[PDB]
């Protein structure tokens, strides 16, 4: 129960993201203000502006956090054709001591010369790399070494995505068993196109990234592109953001025996399609429980939908940002 | 929940009604991060302000009442102790531990009860919601009650009759009120609500003293006075088990019976047809209907309503025909004023045994999924049931017990519980404890400990070394490298281990001196996995067996530390420089051969230091020295061999 | 004071010993002192009054006399009780281990420090509560025959007499100790309602009553019948434990003289055979 | 038996114990720790090294033993010392002093930083008073003392900070974090005292004390198995846990004595299982359920009069089985503790469990330790 206001930070232009700990109380605003402030949810929770410093040149899209075990470091994309990077140093050993601190860029991806639609760390398991992609279809794919060696990144792969990359996803893996694989929506506008939406495994045995497939049925320009958490989940399940929503079910029914790889055999419903919305849907966010999906549109709206025991969808929450929100809610059949 | 998909549950935003703006989102933990942020606005124009007001939408809402901390708790505390013992008892025993669990957790709502009152008659404000909860948790005591007694103990009529007249006096508390009042103003006959409690009396079956009242209006009235000695002969005669146990039924039908017919025959006698309210009396112990449903105002409570039709007309019961009296007091009631009502409905669902549906008028009329999670335990441990079980067509249990531990995570402490129901849901818990537990702040060396053993009792090395890592890396972002080594020591990582064992090699670099040399001298047998610490310490060793001068070992465990061939060339040096003395030493153990691998080794590795860096970058008048120096240092172990392998020579003769 | 009981009055029994025989001689040490404490200080009426005084209308504390706060404190649950205790049920057992030791002396001169320190505090209890009845300062004080009959928290049981009563048997050469045991009881029989805790005493068991009985038989044969108090060979002693043993039954007598001025029960039928 | 224990003769009287710190959380015995004087030579804080756990030490006399490593002399008894962090070390002075030092475990010695000279005091007679109960979390430092004044400072400061002074105060006991910034003590009076780090006054927070034999309760601390529910322990012999962050209620009155409990500690390896130390004479391992059926620690250890090790299990077919957490009813009974005296023991001041890893000094002169608590 917090009323809105319409009072924004000292930002004098649009605020484009704004990222969180991966461990908590921290969190960072970056804006067109070309001014990236770190604010910290004190004791009291009070948030103050606590860093503020310059990190790249156009307008800063977004900043993404890293956990500390890869360093206290942060990855943020501008229009600057590159992608700059920032671990927050300090001096002194902190055992009651609080010296000074200092933001430092590791590197800054110049990723050829091209302006980068997403960026993002790579997840645990697969080692540390991070992904990058352009409007210019290709996904650069660069690397750290070793724990000490943060600043240095060489490009360890590239995936040439066809359409111009907007919107990019990491499949979680946990099993030696199990591949990494990357789904890419496509903000290109095409009727024509299917498969708007494409999708890349690693192969080990090829050491190598192939197309696992599309989404043979999707030509509209992708806003955002939202993997399900699916760990302990047997399958896969995906949300596409456009003027409407997509979520499908994507179930090994064949992992081969002597030819896996290139492409499996997964079941793909479309287990839920909503135009609830009534307006063009920009971003899915999901639990990291990977139970809960909310999605924005141009209306100011969210709407928070989940699975139930038969695991099927209902919205279970509609959140107005140009209005005000009914109650509570609950129903069975 | 156990229904995991309804009408979405919005959650008000009073702003932006009139001051609109789009909105921007990042996941709380139980709770929901809301801002405003600018693109496809809602309202118009730029704004900077420097605004530090966030939105925390909290579907965790409950955690800010004080009383649900005591409430979880303690429900926890009976909870574990239910299932400790599930593994136990049988039977019989089983049975009986059920019912007393059942009075233990009615006694402790209860108790929540009285405190809850504490508050209310304190509080002016917030005595509203406390009305609310005490309202919804008071339904809990009378379900909780209608189910035990309708199910655990699976008794006959009779007994049946006798708990849930017991029942209804505890859940009716009028009837004290009109005794105060009575007791309060002048003489109980004289009272206007004397025939008022005396109604209560006939309703509570404490004909006692409805009698002891009867003897009043006997005394007043010298009229009604033989009006009062039948009615008490009434009383004598009614049912309180006119047989016993070991009795037939149809012997204590036959007294009802007896009774009922010579009731009947006062009635038409005319005997009572001069005192309105014991002739309505008549009609009572007659179970004449009429007067039921002219008293419905009094009532207020149908449920009371059809436990005195089953009483004054039907003795015996049969459960299918539980509903049919059921629908026949429902309709009778609604009669009087037809009104929209969850309880009646759900209290019928009961009667009609479909739990689940019952429970699903509970989740659709709150959102507490803890008093349905009972239930559950309670039916799991009813070993088996049916009324379209939604177990074999979901799992309450988990679902509950997520629900249940996720409300659990929104206290730094309270989150705790929800450990020990993950205790019971591991195949996801445990993995979503590690992922709650990286997501949330943490210092703390016990509580992280002890969710450390929770995991190696359960064999679990994997995320045990994950984090392990992760806070002994964090401690060394503190720059507190020994707690990464200690740490490393207990993820067993010779990798990292070698590494700050090397930050170890270069503090000598620029000290030339050992610190907290013992507290790694100790580490024994377990110095086999980090080798450049296993070298560091095997230094150590070579060191001071100089220091005391211990020379056949010292030159044997500098042999066999060089065949093991392991370290940089630049420190070698240092080596063989103290190396020096030893070699000077008249001593027959030398093996020149070995030692001339040493020095061809050292050949190698100047010439590979050569061709990697050149040996000085400075130019100044002692970087020539130095160089010369090393020269001059291999000359001498030249020369020193050559006499070393001449004193060999003039021993072996 | 705090001093010499908690570091040492607290803490001598704590001590790890080579030789048994050091526990006596500090015992006694210690006991002796703590007589001497009790034989000087006597008490006045004025001991009541006041704790805080004005100091130029300041009201400084003045801690109380070290005698009055002693007896409070024994006066009230005391572990000096608890040591006496103590002392007692050691006492006992070394006399049932009849095989001479170093030490045994040492003991009887302990114990005996208890007896006539105890004998002490009984004839100044009641000064001291007489004291105390008039004054208005709230202190707290329990007769001691109720700590008599206190249930030992080492044997849950109140087996003060008995332990008193074992060295009645012991003193087959004790005719002191037999002494100071039986005075104090006469003090402590100065006053009423006790036979029937005494009766269960005596009535625990038939072993426990004819152990009782050899000890009685003991005190009572040599009245004076010794073979040796006419003997000048050993002189003076024996004249004088006849002495003793005569004041033994002139006050045993006195207290069976009180008994029967009680009602029924009255412990002397029973000593009797009756 | 239960893994015997290591006893080396230090010719040492022990007060204070105290985990070397490293924060975080990890499971290692401590190898450093710093050690306060009950009368070692002087009063002194010393250094001292323990070969961790049976692995990598079963030597250097039998099963390990600790070392003396360099040590500084301190006015005023060292009743308790905590550390604010890995290397910064609070200590009360009986001189009323809180102390604090920064280590150097390299150089072996003790860096004499920060100096509260001022204390607890007695009013009436204008003498000095140690401290009672020293409160660290890093870095916020809490002090309360038998007069009743409370001492809230930030760390690295010579003048108070702030003390808290009431109209009503009394002597405190034993004190517990309730939660991160709540606190709770038990008092000298059978008082169950609460205060919130932020909000404080005149006259203490929050008081208590109800039927049940209020009793004065010597030492308190947090459940290993959870922190908000504690246990308290006083005179009466009888121990009262309780449920709050800011309102009591008991889970349990346990019988579990006849007399005084004066100190209380928590055992890691088993949130459930207890220990109790007592310059009554004697000291307890304390175990859940009671009778010998189970493994007797009730009468374990003396040297002689051993028993333990005992066991039954039902198979759960026609077999049923209850015990005592079972009843919600109040008054439960005695709980298994057990006294140990090897061959003879002085007043054990300063014991630590760490896993079934157990330390203990005393002033029998000598360390005794085990790597097992039981087998």
């Amino acid at each position: 129960m917090f009323v809105a206001r319409s009072i924004a930070a000292d930002h004098k232009d649009l605020i484009h993201d704004v990222s969180f700990d991966f461990h908590g109380r921290r969190m960072a605003t970056c804006s067109s203000d070309q001014s990236v402030k770190v604010w910290d949810k004190s004791e009291n929770g009070n948030w103050h502006c606590t860093a503020s410093w310059k990190t790249h040149s156009g307008s800063v899209w977004r900043v993404t956090w890293a956990h500390p075990e890869f360093g206290q470091v942060l990855a943020s994309c501008s229009f600057d054709r590159t992608a700059a990077v920032w671990e927050e140093i300090v001096g002194e050993s902190n055992d009651k001591l609080r010296g000074q601190s200092h933001w430092v860029k590791r590197t800054t991806l110049v990723d050829s010369r091209t302006s980068v639609t997403d960026v993002k760390f790579a997840p645990k398991h697969m080692g540390l790399m991070l992904a990058t992609c352009s409007a210019d279809g290709v996904v650069r794919i660069y690397e750290a070494p070793d724990v000490m060696n943060l600043s240095q990144w060489s490009l360890q792969h590239e995936i040439s995505c066809k359409l111009s990359c907007s919107c990019i996803s990491w499949n979680p893996s946990s099993s030696r068993a199990h591949s990494p694989m990357i789904a890419v929506g496509s903000d290109d506008s095409s009727p024509n196109i299917m498969g708007k939406v494409q999708i890349y495994e690693y192969n080990e045995n090829t050491r190598k990234y192939a197309k696992a497939e599309t989404l043979m049925s999707v030509s509209d320009p992708v806003h955002d592109i939202a993997f399900a958490p699916n760990l302990g989940r047997s399958f896969h399940i995906l949300a596409v953001a456009t003027k409407d929503v997509r979520i499908f079910t994507m179930k090994p029914l064949r992992k081969e025996l002597s030819s896996s790889g290139g492409v499996t055999k997964f079941e793909i419903h479309t287990v839920a399609q909503f135009d609830n919305h009534n307006s063009q849907v920009w971003r899915v966010s999901w639990n990291i429980t990977g139970t809960v999906l909310a999605s924005s549109g141009d209306d100011g709206t969210v709407r928070l939908w989940k699975a139930n025991y038969m695991d099927n969808w209902k919205c279970i929450g509609v959140l107005k940002g140009d209005g005000n929100p009914v109650g509570n809610s609950y129903q069975g059949f | 929940m156990e229904e995991l998909d309804v009408d979405p549950a919005e959650t008000p935003i009073p702003g932006l009604g009139q001051q609109n703006r789009h909105i921007g989102f990042s996941w709380g933990p139980g709770d929901l991060l809301l801002y405003e942020t600018l693109y496809q606005k809602q309202g118009n124009s730029e704004t900077a302000a420097r605004c530090p007001f966030m939105y925390l939408v909290r579907s965790d809402e409950d955690i800010y009442s004080p009383v649900l901390r005591k409430l979880f708790n303690e429900s926890h505390s009976i909870f574990v102790g239910l299932q400790k013992s599930a593994e136990e008892a049988s039977g019989k025993s089983r049975k009986a531990q059920l019912v007393q669990v059942s009075r233990n957790y009615r006694s402790v709502l209860r108790a929540c009860m009285e405190e809850m009152h504490t508050l209310s008659e304190s509080t002016r404000e917030t005595a509203q919601k406390y009305i609310s909860q005490i309202s919804i948790l008071s339904a809990m005591e009378l379900s909780w009650n209608l189910c035990e007694i309708l199910f655990i103990e699976s008794a006959p009529a009779g007994p049946l009759l006798i708990l849930l007249l017991e029942w209804v006096r505890l859940h009716v508390c009028e009837v004290d009120n009109i005794v105060q009042d009575v007791l309060r103003s002048e003489k109980p006959t004289e009272h206007e609500k004397f025939w008022d409690g005396v109604t209560g009396y006939v309703l509570q079956g404490r004909m006692n003293e409805a009698r002891q009242l009867l003897a009043k209006e006997a005394s007043t009235s010298a009229s009604a006075r033989s009006m009062c000695r039948v009615l008490d002969d009434l009383l004598k005669k009614m049912p309180m088990l006119h047989t016993g146990g070991t009795q037939t039924l149809t012997e204590f039908e036959l007294k009802w019976q007896h009774w009922r017919e010579e009731c009947e025959r006062h009635l038409q006698n005319g005997t009572f047809s001069s005192n309105v309210h014991m002739e309505a009396v008549c009609r009572v112990l007659l179970g004449d209907e009429e007067v039921l449903l002219e008293k419905r105002d009094l009532m207020t409570t149908w449920y009371h309503f059809l436990v005195s039709r089953l009483l004054f007309k039907h003795p015996t019961v049969k459960p299918t025909e539980l509903h049919f009296y059921a629908q026949s007091s429902l309709d009778m009631f609604l009669a009087g004023d037809s009104c929209p009502e969850p309880l009646d409905n759900i209290l019928l669902a009961a009667f009609e045994f479909d739990i689940h549906q019952v429970i699903k008028e509970f989740s659709i009329v709150s959102s507490n999924w803890w008093f349905v999670a009972h239930l559950t335990d309670l039916l799991d441990h009813c070993q088996l049931f049916q009324a379209h079980n939604l177990y074999f067509g979901a799992n309450m249990r988990e679902f509950l017990l997520l629900d249940y531990a996720s409300g659990l995570f929104s206290h730094h402490s309270l989150w705790q519980l929800g450990v020990d129901y993950f205790d019971y849901c591991p195949n996801l818990g445990r993995e979503y404890l590690k992922l709650h537990m990286e997501r949330i702040p943490l210092s703390t060396e016990k509580k992280a400990l002890k969710a450390l053993r929770i995991c190696e009792q359960r064999q679990m090395t994997e995320q045990v070394r994950s984090i392990c890592k992760t806070m002994a890396m964090q401690s060394l972002c503190n720059r507190r490298l020994g707690s990464a080594l200690s740490w490393s020591i207990r993820a067993k990582d010779a990798a990292f281990a070698t590494l700050i064992s090397d930050r170890f090699l270069k503090e000598y670099c620029e000290r030339g001196n050992f610190t907290d040399l013992d507290l790694i001298d100790n580490l024994g047998s377990a110095m086999l996995l980090s080798d450049r610490l296993t070298f560091l310490g095997k230094y150590r060793e070579f060191h001071r067996m100089y220091s005391q001068e211990q020379f056949s070992e010292a030159a044997s465990l500098l042999l066999s530390l060089m065949t093991a061939r392991i370290a940089p060339c630049s420190f070698w040096l240092t080596l063989l420089l103290d190396a020096l003395p030893l070699l000077e030493q008249k001593q027959v153990i030398f093996s020149a051969e070995q030692t001339y691998e040493l020095m061809r080794c050292l050949e190698d590795r100047m010439a590979a230091k050569l061709e990697s860096t050149s040996p000085d970058e400075i130019q100044k008048q002692d970087s020539s020295i130095d160089n010369t120096k090393v020269e001059m240092l291999r000359l001498a172990l030249a020369r020193n061999l050559a006499r070393a392998i001449v004193t060999e020579g003039a021993l072996q003769e | 004071l705090q001093f010499l009981r908690d570091t040492v009055f607290l803490r001598y029994r704590t001590r790890a010993y080579r030789r048994a025989a050091e526990k006596w001689e500090v015992a006694e040490a210690v006991l002796d002192v703590f007589y001497k404490l009790l034989k000087d200080y006597e008490p006045q009426p004025e001991d009541f009054v006041d704790q805080y005084v004005e100091l130029q209308g300041e009201e400084r504390v003045a801690f109380k006399p070290p005698g009055f706060s002693l007896m409070h404190h024994l006066l009230n649950e005391s572990p000096m009780l608890e040591l006496c205790l103590s002392l007692m049920e050691e006492g006992v057992t070394q006399l049932d281990t009849y095989a001479p030791f170093p030490g045994k002396k040492h003991l009887e001169k302990a114990v005996a420090y208890c007896f006539m320190l105890l004998n002490l505090t009984l004839q100044k209890e009641n000064r001291f509560m007489d004291l105390l009845r008039e004054s208005h300062l709230s202190m707290i004080v329990t007769p001691l025959e109720q700590l008599l009959q206190g249930i030992n928290p080492r044997s849950k049981k109140a087996d003060n007499v008995v332990n008193i009563a074992r060295y009645l048997c012991h003193g087959n050469s004790n005719a002191e100790l037999a002494f100071e045991s039986a005075k104090i009881l006469c003090s402590i029989s100065c006053n009423s309602k006790i036979q029937e805790k005494i009766v269960g005493d005596f009535t625990q068991d038939q072993n426990v009553s004819q152990k009782l009985m050899v000890g009685f038989v003991s005190c009572l044969d040599s009245e004076e019948a010794e073979e040796l108090l006419d003997s000048e060979k050993e002189a003076e002693d024996q004249v004088k434990q006849t002495n003793i043993r005569y004041m033994t039954k002139i006050h045993i007598l006195n207290l069976l003289i009180t008994s029967l001025e009680m009602k029924a029960p009255n412990l002397a039928m029973f000593l009797l055979g009756y | 038996m239960a893994d015997k224990f290591a006893a080396k003769f230090v010719s040492h009287k022990i007060s204070r114990t105290r985990w070397r710190p490293v924060s975080a959380s990890s499971l290692q015995q401590p190898d450093v720790f710093a050690t306060g004087s009950w009368d070692n030579e002087e009063n002194k804080v010393c250094v001292w090294a323990t070969s961790d756990f049976g692995a990598t030490s079963l030597d250097e006399e039998y099963q390990g033993d600790p070392k003396q490593l360099c040590d500084i002399k301190h006015p005023g008894d060292v009743m308790d010392m905590q550390f604010l962090d890995k290397e910064r070390i609070v200590t009360g002075s009986s001189t009323g002093t809180v102390t604090i030092f920064r280590h150097h475990e390299n150089n072996q010695t003790l860096s004499v930083n920060q100096r509260w000279e001022q204390a607890h005091y007695h009013v009436g007679s204008n003498m000095r008073a140690p401290c009672t109960a020293i409160v660290c979390s890093s870095p916020e430092i809490v002090s309360v003392g038998e007069d009743g004044r409370i001492n809230c400072f930030r760390a690295e400061s010579r003048d108070v900070l702030r003390t808290i002074d009431d109209a009503d105060s009394s002597t405190m006991h034993g004190v517990t974090f309730l939660r991160t910034t709540e606190i709770l003590t038990v008092n000298s009076v059978g008082q169950l005292k609460l205060w919130d780090l932020r909000k404080q006054g005149n006259d203490p927070t929050q008081i208590f004390s109800v039927t049940g034999e209020r009793v004065p309760l010597h030492c308190v601390d947090r459940h290993p198995n959870q922190q908000h529910v504690v246990a308290t322990g006083g005179q009466d012999g009888m121990l009262c846990i309780w449920d709050v962050r800011h309102g009591k209620m008991p889970m349990s009155l346990l019988n579990a004595h006849e007399a005084e409990m004066w100190e209380v500690h928590f055992h890691p390896s088993n949130p459930d299982h207890l220990f109790t130390c007592s310059e009554d004479g004697s000291l307890w391992h304390w175990d859940a359920s009671a009778d010998s059926e189970k493994p007797t620690f009730l009468l374990g250890g003396r040297s002689t009069f051993n028993i333990s090790r005992s066991s039954i299990a039902p198979p759960n077919a026609n077999q049923s089985l209850a015990c005592a957490w079972l009843s919600t009813d109040p008054t439960k009974g005695q709980l298994e503790i057990t006294n140990l005296l090897p061959s003879s023991t002085l007043s054990v001041n300063s014991l630590d469990v760490l896993g079934q890893n157990l330390v203990c000094g005393t002033d029998a002169e000598a360390i005794y330790v085990t790597r097992r608590l039981f087998s």
